[PDB]
């Protein structure tokens, strides 16, 4: 059996400008097997509006989904995404960096 | 080699159970059963996928129950036969997309089962006539008063099966035929040279595997049980 | 343009819990237009695309009951699978199958495909001759053995050559100026200080369409393959792809440094070096 | 357009 | 939808070609399929043909496809009397390979033997007063009539081939229980 542990970006569709609606994409690729828990953050608390892409896997069997919201970035707010997986042993926790 | 089906002919009463096995070409996942009526293209009637029974005809009674316990042989039932279930079930199986059908099942469901018949046969000797005028001899085997239309008809010519200078009806012919329910009979022609007739040492037979009832069949009637039988007519070559 | 069209489908185990899991997802090149989850409330082949919207109700009703067909051949082989590893019935086991074909700017055939991977790795596949298996160890040369004895290539290699290039072509005509478009990569880069003496240089590519694309650094024209971090191609979730490639860099050194960006949308390909 | 015949492994 | 279309009846000469035609349901079917069907049970697999591919030949048999038009057909060579039989078209329906079949083309060879027509009269072997008659050498084209009173029973022709002598013949029998019954005006050929 392969077990792939999942890649984790966090980031938005547009350019942030703060005050601008946008979307925040937590996109999570190359895992193995499928199940998998993510979560969007805001100042740690799990937003409740969000959807996901319908599994799809790579050339490499491995899978990917992307994990989406809309919002409104302000210079003070903290947005992250939550993963776990059989690969971990802990949730992994990314902060959403406007540069990457 | 093929696809196998057990029995190759039953025949029921009305209102009766009645149960046929097909086992399928070795590792073959695929199974299908059809119906097929005389003058007709077979009609699907169930799939299994091993186990799986997957799709299954609207052509289905409640009555009709096929099952394939262990994704090897499968079973069909029919409870409470009627009439219009007569007809050969047909099994086929496939690894993927090639369909190998099985000999089938014959069904005749008759009303009662002294409605059922061995035929009688007899041979008759080629015409003085034909002799003369084409130095060949027809002999004909006639077989009359059998139901149901279950035999098969072969000549035996010194112990040995003849494959050439024979010919059998392709039908069976009805000796009542505008009804659903009336005994039958079959003609057969076997020619041969008149100097190959005319040597009394030569011996014709003309054999008639008849299909009809089980040793586990109920029979409360006078006559033989019309059993699953052979009957001959025989001749031997004549100098007349 | 040259396209492709992929069938993507999952089948996952859970012994007690009941059947398994199965859902299925097809595009046409990085545009999804259909899907089925055996777990939603439908039961049906739904639309992801808006332009697919418009095909008839034979077509949703025809879709659906493939696809379901397939659901249930998946299923059975989970368990045949689970007979050639001589694996527990207490395991979740995942199979995944990908066909499709491929045509190019006249509309003719050019590829098909036919995979499966078991527990996340290659099983078999149909190789681009469409006229027998690649088998990827004991097990899968079994299947291969029987696939090859009731002639499965020649029979799915008609669907290939047939309804998969057919549907292509259908799709091509009807979703238009969906699939029959690239968006050229928008292209920047970004110095990011890390020490007063260094500095990450990064390459960008924003909303590009289809997703193949190539980001390199150079320096004097010499392929920096090994100093360079690479992010997966990403969805922006409207349809487009986004990409960067950064290199940490010497104080000083910043205009000995060159992004090749190759894509199907740009003329000839590009070359960045940090000038703003 | 999908399969109409998937096969057994 | 629709069904499998095919013809109930076909008749050749011995040595002429045979086309047995057949519309199909589905553009999408990936394989179509020929059975035979010789008297007795037992679909025979004859042969088949992939929607990929124009034509396909093996041996005395041709299958043509037309993949838009749904047409298939069955051409066979070199006709033999032994070809005699009921030739089924069969299409995967759906999303098994479950077969819908056609009605099935009943396949009639006739023998191209010179005719020398005559009706015999033969005695049962077990020393009966018991007769039936032979309508034999009879021509092909003969419009053998089952026609009758209820006490007359006529058998259809059938082809008989004695290969020492490279020979074919039609014959039918008749037979009845009547006192009155005579072989002369027994038989009722319409020969075209």
């Amino acid at each position: 059996m392969i077990q792939r542990t999942p890649k984790i970006q966090v980031y938005s569709r547009h350019p942030a400008e703060n005050g601008k609606s946008n979307f925040l994409n937590c996109y999570v690729s190359g895992f193995h097997p499928s199940d998998i828990e993510v979560d969007l953050l805001k100042n740690g608390e799990r937003i409740e509006k969000v959807e996901h892409s319908d599994l799809s896997f790579s050339k490499d069997w491995s899978f990917y989904l992307l994990y989406y919201t809309e919002f409104t970035p302000t210079e003070k707010d903290e947005y992250a995404c939550r993963v776990n997986h059989v690969t971990l042993s802990q949730p992994k926790i990314v902060k959403w960096d406007r540069d990457m | 080699t093929g696809v196998s089906q057990d029995p190759r002919h039953k025949i029921t009463k009305r209102g009766q159970n009645v149960t046929f096995r097909c086992d399928p070409i070795s590792e073959h996942n695929r199974l299908y059963w059809y119906r097929q009526t005389l003058g007709q293209g077979p009609e699907f009637l169930t799939y299994f996928q091993n186990e799986a029974q997957l799709e299954k005809s609207r052509l289905l009674s409640d009555r009709f129950s096929a099952e394939r316990p262990k994704g090897s042989f499968s079973t069909l039932e029919i409870q409470r036969t009627e009439q219009g279930d007569s007809a050969m079930y047909l099994c086929a199986s496939s690894l993927h997309h090639e369909q190998y059908f099985g000999p089938g099942t014959r069904l005749t469901v008759t009303e009662d089962l002294k409605n059922v018949f061995p035929p009688e046969v007899a041979v008759f000797e080629p015409s003085e006539a034909e002799i003369s005028h084409t130095q060949k001899a027809t002999l004909v085997c006639l077989a009359t008063g059998f139901y149901p239309d279950h035999v098969e008809l072969s000549w035996w010519v010194n112990g040995k099966e003849v494959h050439s200078g024979v010919c059998t009806d392709p039908q069976p012919l009805k000796e009542q035929p505008a009804l659903n329910d009336s005994r039958y009979a079959l003609s057969s022609r076997l020619r041969v040279s008149a100097t190959f007739w005319q040597d009394p040492r030569n011996h014709f037979r003309c054999q008639v595997q008849f299909y009809g009832l089980s040793e586990n069949d109920e029979w409360t009637q006078d006559r033989a049980k019309p059993v699953t039988q052979i009957v001959s007519a025989e001749a031997w070559g004549r100098a007349d | 343009g040259s396209h492709s069209m992929r069938y993507f489908s999952t089948s996952v185990s859970r012994p007690g819990r009941g059947e398994p899991r199965f859902i299925a997802v097809g595009y046409v090149d990085d545009t999804q237009f259909v899907r089925f989850d055996s777990d939603a409330a439908s039961q049906r082949m739904e639309p992801r695309a808006p332009w697919i919207e418009q095909e008839g109700p034979e077509y949703w009703d025809e879709e659906t009951g493939k696809v379901k067909a397939h659901s249930q051949t998946d299923r059975e082989n989970l368990r045949i699978a689970l007979r050639y590893y001589n694996q527990s019935e207490a395991g979740s086991h995942t199979l995944q199958m990908m066909f499709g074909c491929d045509v190019g700017s006249d509309g003719r055939f050019l590829r098909g495909y036919h995979q499966y991977a078991y527990d996340g790795k290659d099983y078999i596949a149909l190789k681009e001759d469409l006229r027998s298996w690649t088998a990827a160890d004991m097990a899968a040369q079994i299947t291969k053995r029987k696939w090859e004895a009731a002639h499965v290539a020649e029979q799915q290699r008609a669907y290939l050559e047939g309804t998969c290039v057919d549907g292509l072509r259908r799709y091509l005509e009807n979703g238009k100026e969906t699939l029959q478009r690239t968006d050229p990569p928008k292209t920047h880069m970004t110095h990011h200080p890390i020490s007063d003496h260094e500095a990450t240089l990064r390459c960008w590519a924003l909303g590009f369409y289809p997703a193949e694309i190539t980001l390199t650094w150079q320096r004097d024209g010499e392929d920096q393959t090994q100093d360079t971090e690479l992010v997966e191609t990403r969805p922006a979730g409207d349809g487009t792809f986004q990409k960067w490639a950064a290199v940490v860099v010497p104080s000083g050194e910043e205009q000995r440094y060159t992004c090749h960006v190759q894509h199907e949308g740009l003329p000839k390909p590009l070359t960045l070096r940090w000038e703003p | 357009l999908w399969m109409r015949l998937l096969p057994l492994l | 939808g629709e069904d499998v279309e095919q013809s109930l009846f076909l008749s050749v000469r011995e040595g002429d070609s045979s086309v047995i035609n057949c519309t199909y349901t589905d553009s999408s079917s990936t394989y179509l399929y020929w059975y035979k069907q010789e008297p007795g049970a037992g679909l025979q697999l004859l042969t088949y043909i992939f929607s990929n591919m124009d034509m396909k030949q093996d041996q005395r048999l041709t299958v043509l496809l037309n993949k838009k038009d749904k047409h298939l057909s069955l051409r066979i060579a070199d006709t033999q009397t032994g070809d005699s039989a009921i030739y089924f078209c069969a299409e995967p329906s759906g999303n098994t390979g479950k077969l819908i079949f056609g009605q099935g083309t009943t396949l009639q060879v006739k023998p191209i033997q010179n005719p020398d027509p005559a009706v015999y009269q033969l005695r049962d072997s077990k020393s009966s007063d018991k007769s039936v008659c032979l309508f034999t050498d009879f021509d092909s084209q003969t419009n053998v009539s089952q026609s009758k009173d209820s006490d007359v029973y006529i058998t259809d022709k059938c082809v008989l081939d004695m290969r020492s002598m490279d020979f074919k013949s039609n014959s039918a029998v008749a037979w009845s229980n009547k006192s009155d019954f005579a072989c002369a005006n027994a038989f009722n050929n319409s020969i075209i």
